[PDB]
């Protein structure tokens, strides 16, 4: 149940200044395929990197030339292992029971800007399907949508627009599908 | 960028000087899981629920920060002391949910292209400072190594009321004001 960190390794000892360390674990089909990447950055320049796909430290720029040699002679072992003790462990023992089970049902509302706006908000995860309908018939034109929007609070939102002429008696419907939903959500407008 | 079904950011550390400013966070699929409060020496989860099952020993974050403090001095020299270039932040304001008069909503201020990671994000209501009921995420890493940050303002919609997201940063001649209206 404990989260392992990806460790920053010490460099050999030889106006604002910035340095960054990035530990990245990529997953595809569970833990079937895992990939670790470690980036060492000075200001905004990545000069040193470790990549599972390679298996060793490589200099990304002239600035990391010798850093690569040092980390390879000093940490190859400790580093390669993080693929399991960090990536595999964190995924299987901490993300599975939390983030990978989080489900937020979207809220759906239609408003009129002429243009109709279907607001699909506060859902999680990102996978979502939204389609417009006029009298039970799907709208094949005049449909635009904003990019998927990350609220930064673990919920997403997306606005789906529909250009139209509010001809009397017409019935518009916003169809929304999401893993959190038992059944699709449909909001109507007249 | 690389393709995968999921992506975890572990060990994410940032350190800079002068000022001894450091940060340690973890993210999953692009969202902050927690950051280690260097002062209090504690793990602060983005959402209450979080640290109820899984656990993170702050000790780790402090280690990486220290290691990064070590690395900064070396690389700084190595570069013959090349300073960081101040970027200009880009801010955008948008509501969390559809706006309805008298119904609790939240304005989100998204700030991107932040570098270095030092910044002042504040809110104004009818050009009057607002400090209560304001939340701010940690500095979140970008693929280009700059950062983005988000501030939140819980409010009650009402016509005419004017809201502003004020951003201040060394890479800004004059502070920026992003306005939003009911």
């Amino acid at each position: 149940y404990e989260i392992a960190p990806v460790f920053v390794l010490l460099e050999y000892v030889t106006r604002h200044f910035v340095h960054q360390f990035k530990g990245e674990c990529y997953f595809t089909n569970g833990t079937q395929r895992i990939r670790l990447v470690t980036r060492y950055i000075y200001n905004r320049e990545e000069y040193l990197r470790f990549d599972s796909d390679v298996g060793e430290y490589r200099a990304v720029t002239e600035l990391g030339r010798h850093s690569a040699e040092y980390y390879n002679k000093q940490y190859l072992e400790r580093t390669r292992a993080e693929l399991d003790t960090a990536c595999r462990h964190n995924y299987e023992e901490t993300e599975v029971p939390t983030s990978l089970r989080r489900l937020e049902q979207p809220n759906v509302a239609i408003s009129l800007s002429n243009t109709l706006v279907c607001s699909v908000t506060d859902f999680y995860p990102a996978k979502i399907k939204v389609r417009w309908f006029r009298n039970g018939q799907e709208e094949t034109v005049g449909v635009s949508s904003t990019q998927l929007i990350r609220n930064g609070d673990w919920t997403f939102q997306v606005l789906v627009m529909l250009e139209m002429t509010p001809h009397q008696g017409e019935v518009y419907t916003c169809h929304v599908e999401h893993p959190s939903l038992k059944s699709p959500i449909t909001v109507e407008w007249s | 960028d690389i393709e995968a079904d999921h992506v975890g950011f572990y060990g994410t550390t940032v350190y800079q000087s002068p000022g001894d400013i450091g940060q340690y966070t973890h993210e999953f699929d692009g969202d902050e899981l927690f950051y280690v409060d260097l002062d209090k020496k504690k793990t602060v989860w983005r959402l209450p629920e979080f640290g109820q099952l899984i656990l993170f020993e702050p000790q780790g974050g402090l280690q990486n920060i220290a290691a990064e403090k070590h690395n900064l001095g070396i690389l700084t020299k190595r570069s013959n002391f090349t300073p960081a270039t101040n970027e200009a932040p880009q801010a955008t304001v948008f509501p969390k949910s559809p706006v309805l008069l008298g119904q609790p909503n939240t304005l989100i201020c998204f700030v991107d292209n932040i570098f270095p990671p030092v910044i002042n994000i504040t809110w104004l209501r009818n050009s009057k400072s607002v400090t209560d009921g304001v939340y701010e995420t940690s500095f979140l890493v970008n693929r280009d190594h700059s950062f983005h940050k988000l501030s939140y303002l819980t409010f009650i919609p009402s016509d005419d009321d004017i809201y502003d997201c004020k951003v201040e940063h060394w890479g800004l001649e004059e502070p920026v004001l992003k306005h939003w209206s009911s």
